[PDB]
């Protein structure tokens, strides 16, 4: 495993011959490599099961590594490539073109909001699923019809509405069952798995539940709308009344946790208890969802497509957008007014730097810590910066000279130390 | 006892049995609203301050004293109880401390 | 696009900023009444970047810089959006506070580092440095060198003037 | 309690000074009732109430 | 010749009915003054239908000023009880808060000059308090000193907060809303049970 | 035009019928509420039929899906009569 520094260096010796953009995304497959190594194989029982979790989130820093290397490409293969160079053709519209041709124009013309949307969709990438088949959330609850313990025993109609109601008909199960689908569908909406979350409520006999996901798409009619020309008319043309429909549903009590929760992502609100389990990539994710769905609201406000009388609770919702920065600073916050850990982690600083897009600004600042005797700790924060600046000047020409010759002078040293002779001496 | 820095931890414990600034050394806002005493006040501001609530933080300023965004904020504290009507007052009284002034007459409607 | 200015005209007269703002943008797709429209949809109420710029650009052109003022720092302290700039630091400039906002301004913006040292230039040392931090480009280091002549300063330009024309030649 | 409001609307309600405290008295007296066991309605009643007051103002003012 | 028109329509009274001339100064300048002594002057003449009728045509921004002007003259310790009601009425047509705090002033110095047959027009007072606060449901409103002649300021009713326990010993009777009100309540009972005593004993 | 014709064609008599119907019980009138959408909703406040509802007036081929997924889970198993008119065919 100490042929690491080969294999981003190897890396390094294709680039002369070939291409810029490949080598970061050999950047993020090299460093996934050695994730599945230190992770592979580790096997624990008892007290060393800890032990090796503990390899794992060592490791957990090449995974970390991995992540932070996919969104670099991610961000920088949109602000530098040619796909932020296109006709306005997406933005150009008519009053009689749909809500739905008015998102797809502000995603278009919005290169900030649309670099929001390459975070959320990164996120979603890097997000635990829980097991269908091989964990008690689907393997288990593979209950033949929905409500079948309610309708065998008594303890008037079949409907999710009849308990809000009234009062207290579901039997024990029932609930348990449905806390186990409920869960399953929230992890899936969080890692994007639209599809298989509508797939999961049909099978499991939940048509309800299904139909409140397919409101997530706007109104497209194919024949007014000529620009992205389908076939059938898709999405609902009261999004404003579907969107307060499903914030009140989740308001009210009565529901399960993670049932609220769901119709909370999709309103685009906060959660509460199901957030006390919610990591640093998890926290991110929803308060830039938050972002995305009151961004889009006041588009569709100032163009007027929004109609009066599908605001039913304005009051109720946050008009209000913060900024990318803002997000960030919040989200570091811990709960109980301490620096969060995860944010202060050297690898996750350096992924909300990216998206913030000062990189250039922590390269510089870094090598300071250098001088000041400071990074030397964390082995691969030195390595990190090193592989970063070289592909941000390949890409781009951008971090300082002076900035380059100290990471690649530090850098060099250790190849000695490590003794890679031919790679450090070439540094 | 060999140095470390429990003292803060220890006379808060005390407080709490029978007090913020010890704390120090949501509970400031609440602590804000019961005092809707002004050296305490701008005490509390400054330790605010070396935390850095800011919207409330920016609140507490304009109470101490670009400015049409700053009427916006107060709006916005006022719209998020005795003690909440009482604070509703001041920000009133402060509206009309600004008007004596088109944005204070908006302000006030 | 003619029935969409009849649901709009209608909708006017039942109550609306944001139809008189559509009448601007289908105006946009005769300037003169856009523009008006425009300054009665701001007059109504605050809203989009689009509807802040259409309005500020209109007033601006009709060099009526105080109501482009007027709707540029609604839009800024509102908080819709401001990130106008030229507008707000530029009338300060000609007016000839201001200082605060060319501070605000500068915190690599290159007509901004120069509007900043014209206006220290109507409000000696200080503007020779400003040009030496500046410098520190050919047209740069002669433009330095020249207002160094001016203060008075022949032995440091002669050396600055030659280190750039043998830089450069 | 109608009647007797349309009576006071007839007659101003100048006097009745008591009748208001009265009226309260009735108010609580329906409170109970409620507790033991048309808001619109019972407002405007409170308003009708308030018209007799200021005609018994009006009174002392002349 | 303005400030002649002034001291010469004053010592008439008569011509001082000009509502539409009173009204013109304010809105031109800041000469209040005037039409505080000038329709002090026609409430003196004392045709109060007629006369409140009159700042329903003024302009509300002046007649809020003028009558709150007027109210704390109106707390002139008279037997003009009507002025109150007239001012209530006014209030009325504004907010309403201000004529249950003024009813609470004229309840203070009623109390304090002398008791007893003062008992029953207290249980009055107590029924007007009590209908002023069915108006006014949801809405909250302070009390400072207990009349004017104000030397306190407002005090509020969200700053329960102290300092060290010396700041907790300001007399905290701004928020004297429906907390105080049921203490009148009880000195309402208290007056019953002291009645029904008294007539137990012939 | 003819909508909102036939909904004043069907006026008074789900006027002050349906006004008695709401100060009055039950369901049903969820049903007569759509007849007459929002001001309905917001009376209602069923999350979950709150959404679909807000697909009325929607031509949308919502219809079939719903349809018959929601009359199958109830065979497995004043709701199936909301989801007959977002079927498109009553």
């Amino acid at each position: 495993t100490m042929s690491m520094y080969p294999d981003f260096l190897k890396s390094f010796l294709e680039h002369p011959s070939s291409a810029v953009f490949e080598l970061i995304e050999q950047y993020e497959a090299t460093c996934n490599t050695q994730i599945t190594l230190l992770k592979k194989i580790v096997k624990r029982v008892t007290p060393g099961q800890q032990k090796f979790s503990k390899t794992a989130s060592i490791l957990w820093l090449l995974q970390q590594e991995m992540v932070t290397w996919r969104l670099i490409a991610a961000l920088y293969r949109d602000r530098i490539q040619s796909a932020l160079e296109e006709e306005n053709m997406f933005e150009i519209a008519a009053p009689n073109a749909s809500e739905k041709t008015i998102v797809d124009k502000l995603f278009q013309r919005d290169t900030l909001v649309r670099q929001s949307q390459l975070v959320v969709d990164w996120l979603e990438s890097i997000a635990k699923d829980e097991v269908g088949d091989f964990s008690d959330n689907i393997e288990y609850y593979a209950k033949s019809v929905y409500w079948e313990n309610t309708l065998h025993t008594l303890k008037s109609e079949l409907d999710p509405d009849a308990p809000i109601r009234q009062k207290l008909p579901l039997d024990d199960l029932d609930r348990e069952d449905d806390i186990r689908l409920l869960k399953y569908l929230f992890t899936l909406i969080r890692a994007g798995m639209t599809d298989e979350a509508q797939r999961l409520c049909k099978r499991c006999g939940q048509a309800w539940r299904a139909a409140t996901l397919e409101g997530w798409k706007l109104y497209h009619d194919a024949n007014i709308n000529g620009g992205t020309e389908l076939q059938a008319v898709e999405g609902n043309p009261y999004r404003c009344v579907w969107k307060t429909c499903c914030w009140r549903m989740a308001e009210d009590e009565q529901f399960n946790k993670y049932e609220r929760a769901i119709y909370a992502t999709l309103s685009g609100n906060l959660k509460q208890l199901l957030p006390v389990c919610e990591s640093w990539e998890d926290t991110v994710w929803a308060h830039f969802k938050v972002m995305v769905d009151s961004l889009v609201e006041q588009e569709i406000r100032a163009s007027i497509i929004s109609f009066n009388e599908a605001n039913e609770l304005p009051r109720e919702y946050l008009e209000a957008n913060w900024t990318l920065d803002s997000v960030f600073e919040e989200l570091q916050a811990t709960d109980k007014k301490r620096v969060l850990e995860e944010n202060r982690e050297h690898y996750h600083i350096i992924q909300k730097f990216v998206i913030l897009a000062d990189v250039d600004g922590l390269m510089d600042e870094f090598s300071e810590w250098l001088s000041n005797g400071k990074n030397l700790l964390l082995g691969h924060l030195l390595r990190f910066m090193t592989h970063l600046l070289l592909f941000f000047r390949t890409l781009g020409l951008q971090a300082k000279e002076e900035v380059s010759v100290e990471v690649l002078k530090t850098y060099i040293q250790r190849l000695i130390n490590e003794k890679q002779i031919e790679l450090i001496a070439f540094y | 006892c060999v140095p470390a820095q429990w003292v803060h931890e220890a006379k808060a414990i005390r407080s709490r049995r029978d007090y913020l600034l010890k704390g120090h050394q949501k509970l400031v806002t609440r602590h804000l609203a019961a005092d809707a005493s002004f050296l305490g006040e701008l005490s509390n501001p400054e330790h605010c301050k070396h935390i850095q609530l800011d919207y409330i933080r920016v609140i507490d300023m304009l109470n101490l004293i670009g400015c049409e965004l700053e009427k916006l904020h107060t709006k916005v504290m006022s719209l998020c109880y005795t003690a909440k009507d009482r604070l509703a007052q001041s920000e009133m009284a402060k509206r009309v401390a600004n008007i004596l002034q088109p944005p204070e007459s908006m302000s006030d409607s | 696009i003619q029935r969409y200015v009849e649901n709009a005209q209608n909708s006017a007269s039942s109550p609306k900023s944001m139809k008189g703002f559509l009448f601007a943008r289908l105006y946009y797709e005769e300037y003169e009444l856009a523009k008006r429209s425009v300054s009665s949809y701001i007059s109504v109420q605050e809203r989009d970047p689009k509807a802040h710029r259409f309005l500020g650009q209109l007033f601006e052109i009709e060099g009526n810089v105080e109501k482009a003022v007027g709707c540029y720092k609604r839009s800024l302290e509102l908080n819709p959006t401001q990130k106008l700039t030229l507008r707000i630091a530029e009338l300060i400039c000609t007016l000839n506070r201001a200082e605060y906002w060319v501070e605000r301004a500068s915190k690599g913006s290159p007509e901004i580092y120069r509007l900043k040292e014209q206006l220290l230039s109507s409000q000696w040392n200080q503007l020779f440095d400003l040009i030496q931090a500046e410098l520190f480009d050919v047209y740069v280091n002669l433009k330095l060198v020249d207002l160094f002549l001016s203060n008075q300063r022949l032995e440091e330009a002669v050396l600055h003037c030659l280190k750039p024309e043998r830089r450069a030649l | 309690l109608t009647l007797l409001l349309d009576a006071l609307p007839l007659l101003e309600q100048k006097q009745v000074i008591f009748s208001a405290e009265q009226t309260y008295e009735l108010m609580r007296c329906l409170e109970d009732r409620m507790a033991a066991k048309i808001q619109k309605q019972d407002s405007s009643i409170d308003n009708t109430k308030v018209e007799m007051l200021r005609l018994a103002l009006a009174r002392n003012l002349a | 010749l303005r400030t002649r028109i002034f001291k010469h329509h004053l010592d008439m009274g008569h011509n001082n009915q000009a509502y539409d001339a009173l009204t013109q100064i304010p809105d031109p300048s800041r000469q209040l003054d005037c039409l505080r002594q000038l329709v002090v002057v026609l409430c003196e003449r004392s045709q109060l239908q007629d006369l409140v009728e009159f700042p329903y045509v003024n302009l509300h921004n002046e007649v809020v000023g003028i009558i709150e002007s007027r109210a704390r003259a109106v707390d002139l310790m008279t037997h003009n009880y009507y002025e109150l009601l007239y001012a209530f009425h006014i209030y009325r047509h504004n907010y309403r808060k201000a004529g249950s705090v003024m009813f609470e002033y004229g309840m203070r110095l009623g109390r304090e000059v002398r008791t007893l047959r003062g008992l029953q027009k207290q249980v009055n007072s107590y029924l007007a308090c009590l209908n002023c606060l069915r108006l006014i449901r949801p809405e909250y409103a302070w009390i400072v000193q207990p009349v004017s002649g104000a030397v306190y300021e407002r005090p509020g009713a969200s700053p329960k907060r102290n300092y060290d326990g010396e700041s907790s010993a300001v007399p905290s009777s701004s928020q004297i809303e429906i907390l105080e009100l049921r203490d009148l309540e009880k000195e309402y009972v208290l007056a019953q049970t002291r009645l029904t005593l008294a007539k137990h004993n012939p | 035009a003819f909508s909102h014709w036939l909904a004043h064609t069907a006026e008074e008599r789900i006027e002050e019928e349906v006004s008695l119907y709401g100060p009055e019980r039950h369901v049903e009138a969820v049903f007569s509420f759509l007849t007459g959408i929002s001001d309905a909703c917001r009376l209602a406040q069923d999350h979950r039929l709150s959404l679909l509802l807000s697909q009325m007036v929607g031509s949308q081929e919502m219809r079939e899906l719903i349809s018959l997924q929601l009359v199958d889970w109830n065979k497995l198993q004043e709701r199936l009569r909301v989801f007959c008119l977002l079927s498109g065919t009553p």
